[PDB]
């Protein structure tokens, strides 16, 4: 019963704990009774965590369901989960509400240093061919075709986190990457499911400059087009190779039923994947650019909503850019983490 | 300029004054960067790079790597400049025997093909004399060495979502193709597929999907 009747899943904008009823086949949140740090730190190291924590409070229940998986103490030193048990409602009208992370803050044409402290640069062979995505201190979210069959060896890669200027990633500077993960679905010829996860030598030190990226939540609403931006080096202009600076672009949510037109790409999208583009063109993505962060703000904080896979033309629009769907393949991302723990 | 104080010649190359070397050229203008010297090169660094040196003086720094100029050095344990294949840190750097900056582009060496870029051998496609090849990894095929250009005749090439398509000889194809039935497009400019949405050849548009078969769609 660990692959179902042990799962806990944080949910919505609002970090709402929660934990599977196996007897009911449902989500139920948690009552705030009983609860403390402690296992709020047991429900973070659950999920893939480890030893990151960061805070856990009671918030007013908003979502408006009426169950609740409450907690027990008489049980003894059993399974945190073994105690959670329903119960109608609880008398302290409030729901856990529990990060496990510090995540989507930045300090607020080119981009600023510490604008964008999740991105990472990848270098193979001393030059920049995929970008990066921060999620924990030793995990980088990329694409599958960047580490795909030939270049598939941890030993080929190195990571450059905080540094602005490809003249000012050197040799010998970057932290070397101990394992590459490709998910098993990944096709060679579709590309679908284009993630993988690059486990890191060395923990990433966050500061000003680097900082974690948080993964979406499930029941996030993304509106029809959102405001999202782009962010890793490329070339702006086309016939060109990887910047000397790294730029950002605002770009716009394009909808699946839309982006799969016949004037689009005809059911090229399947459902991990999503486009973001920009009206009058002008902005998108680019070469050096593809393993490269898809990030939004919503209810202040920046969410990851996926990288890039391939386009048709980089800012060429009418054929804009793909991304595969972090959203769809985080329970992967936390299968391998808690794996690897 | 330094002027000898008996003959009052100005200095040309090589020069050892009150027991510090400097380099001058042709015109003797002192230089500052990497000279050969006689036991080898040498680097004449600024003013205060090491130990408070003189400007144009001789430094002892090896077993570090040097930028200088976009021009990329290394010396070892002597102070001296590396020429040729020297292993770094398990990674094999080629430096051109004349001037000792890091090898540059398509470079043919004792029959095995490779295509550097600051001295590093690179993977993937690079056009060359004759054309494109397939710079793939080390023990990729017939014990290669790392970067070493190998045989790949007749089959396809991914890498990096680029789709590269060999003929018999081992060259990259370019601009149309029929391979199995079905029509491709390589960019003459790179030999990549063009894949993955509406593209504008020869002033026209033609579609692919992401495997990079064309779509006739009349």
């Amino acid at each position: 019963g660990e692959d179902e009747n042990r799962c806990v899943r944080l949910y919505g904008p609002n970090f709402i704990l929660q934990v599977y009823s196996s007897q009911r086949k449902s989500w139920h949140p948690v009552c705030q009774d009983d609860w403390n740090e402690n296992y709020g730190r047991a429900a973070c190291r659950d999920m893939g965590y480890k030893n990151n924590f960061y805070s856990s409070q009671g918030i007013v229940d908003d979502s408006g369901s009426t169950s609740f998986m409450k907690l027990n103490t008489s049980a003894g030193n059993v399974d945190i989960y073994k105690k959670l048990y329903h119960s109608d409602a609880c008398s302290s009208k409030a729901v856990v509400s529990l990060r496990c992370i510090a995540c989507g803050v930045n300090l607020n044409e080119s981009a600023l240093p510490g604008a964008w402290p999740w991105q990472v640069s990848l270098h193979v062979q001393n030059v920049h061919v995929c970008g990066g995505s921060i999620i924990t201190p030793e995990w980088i979210v990329t694409a599958a075709h960047c580490v795909e069959k030939p270049l598939n060896n941890p030993w080929h890669w190195t990571a450059f986190a905080g540094i602005l200027r490809q003249s000012f990633m050197f040799y010998g500077a970057g932290y070397q990457v101990e394992k590459v993960i490709s998910h098993p679905n990944y096709d060679s010829k579709t590309k679908n499911n284009d993630i993988a996860l690059m486990k890191l030598q060395k923990p990433l030190t966050f500061n000003d400059l680097v900082k974690p990226v948080c993964l979406p939540n499930p029941g996030m609403m993304l509106q029809p087009e959102q405001l999202c931006w782009i962010s890793g080096w490329g070339a702006t202009e086309e016939k060109g190779k990887t910047s000397e600076v790294l730029n950002a672009a605002k770009v716009l949510l394009i909808e699946t039923q839309r982006c799969n037109s016949r004037y689009v790409y005809d059911n090229l999208i399947t459902p991990a994947m999503i486009c973001a583009g920009f009206l009058q063109g002008n902005v998108d993505s680019c070469q050096g650019d593809s393993g490269g962060p898809l990030v939004t703000s919503k209810n202040n904080i920046w969410w990851l909503i996926g990288d890039t896979s391939w386009g048709s033309g980089c800012a060429k629009a009418y054929r804009p850019g793909v991304y595969g769907n972090v959203m769809v393949f985080t329970d992967w991302i936390y299968r391998q983490m808690r794996a690897d723990g | 300029y330094y002027f000898n104080p008996n003959t009052a010649t100005t200095s040309i190359g090589y020069t050892t004054i009150n027991s510090k070397n400097f380099y001058f050229n042709n015109d003797g203008i002192m230089q500052l960067g990497v000279f050969k010297g006689p036991d080898g090169f040498e680097y004449f660094a600024p003013a205060n790079t090491h130990n408070n040196n003189e400007e144009g003086q001789s430094i002892t720094y090896q077993n570090k790597f040097l930028i200088f100029n976009e021009d990329v050095y290394y010396f070892d344990s002597s102070s001296k400049a590396v020429t040729g294949w020297r292993t770094i840190d398990d990674h094999r750097f080629y430096f051109e025997p004349n001037t000792g900056i890091g090898a540059n582009g398509y470079k043919t060496l004792d029959g095995k093909n490779f295509y550097f870029r600051n001295g590093l051998p690179q993977f993937g496609v690079f056009k060359g004399p004759d054309g494109f090849e397939y710079f793939a990894p080390a023990n990729t095929h017939n014990n290669n060495e790392e970067g070493q250009s190998i045989t790949y005749q007749n089959k396809f090439l991914v890498f990096l979502g680029n789709r590269y398509y060999f003929d018999s000889s081992s060259k990259a194809v370019t601009g149309w193709q029929t391979i199995n039935g079905n029509t491709y497009y390589f960019m003459p400019d790179t030999a990549i597929a063009a894949a993955g949405g509406f593209f504008t050849i020869d002033g026209a548009i033609y579609f692919f999907g992401i495997d990079g078969v064309k779509q006739p769609g009349i």
